[PDB]
């Protein structure tokens, strides 16, 4: 449909110069976003339907949870081993369906349990890189003023309005929502 | 669900 600022999307007041493409804000405490991303698969939907080679960043924010910024932490060691997919679904679950994960200590069992090797984890934690994602990450969402999630930013300069995107379906809404982001690439 | 968010 006609893209217009204000409907589908609103101009960030302040852009972020060399940022990625896509930025992605989300809490493993967040109810919307494990909604968004885990059942409607909607950032899903859109990683697979951007052009090739667009650089693509997915932020975990501080600001939800008691151990908010604890989860960041995982978050970055999520990526620095890689294992996004793996550990993800565990996270949002002993966060949010059995509220198991009570400690530091639980997100690393959470790790292991999804896989990963102890022995990996406690050399990745407080890594250098590690250390350096967690930075990214915060100076990120104060870059972009983000205050709530799910969110998603492109260019640094177009912040999207989830609730300005019409659908009949949520699997609609997450071919509507891959289909306003590339429009949005293209400008 | 979309029309709101988490602050």
């Amino acid at each position: 449909a006609d893209i217009s600022e204000g409907k589908q999307y609103t101009n960030l007041s302040k852009p972020v110069a060399g940022a990625p493409q896509v930025v992605e804000f989300f809490s493993f405490y967040s109810p919307h976003c494990y909604q968004f991303s885990e059942v409607y698969k909607v950032n899903s939907t859109v990683e697979k339907n951007v052009p090739e080679n667009t650089k693509m960043a997915r932020y975990h924010v501080d600001f939800l949870g008691p151990l908010g910024k604890e989860m960041t932490r995982a978050w970055a060691v999520a990526i620095a081993l890689g294992v996004e997919d793996q550990v993800s679904p565990a996270l949002f679950k002993g966060i949010q369906e059995t509220q198991s994960i009570r400690s530091v200590d639980d997100i690393r069992t959470t790790f292991i349990n999804a896989g990963v090797k102890a022995e990996d984890y406690d050399a990745a934690i407080n890594s250098f890189v590690v250390n350096s994602l967690v930075s990214q990450q915060q100076n990120a969402v104060t870059d972009f003023q983000i205050n709530g999630v799910p969110a998603m930013v492109i260019d640094g300069k177009y912040k999207m309005k989830n609730d300005g995107i019409s659908a009949k379906s949520p699997e609609e809404y997450a071919k509507a929502y891959s289909d306003v982001v590339n429009q949005l690439l293209m400008k | 669900p979309w029309a709101t968010c988490d602050s």
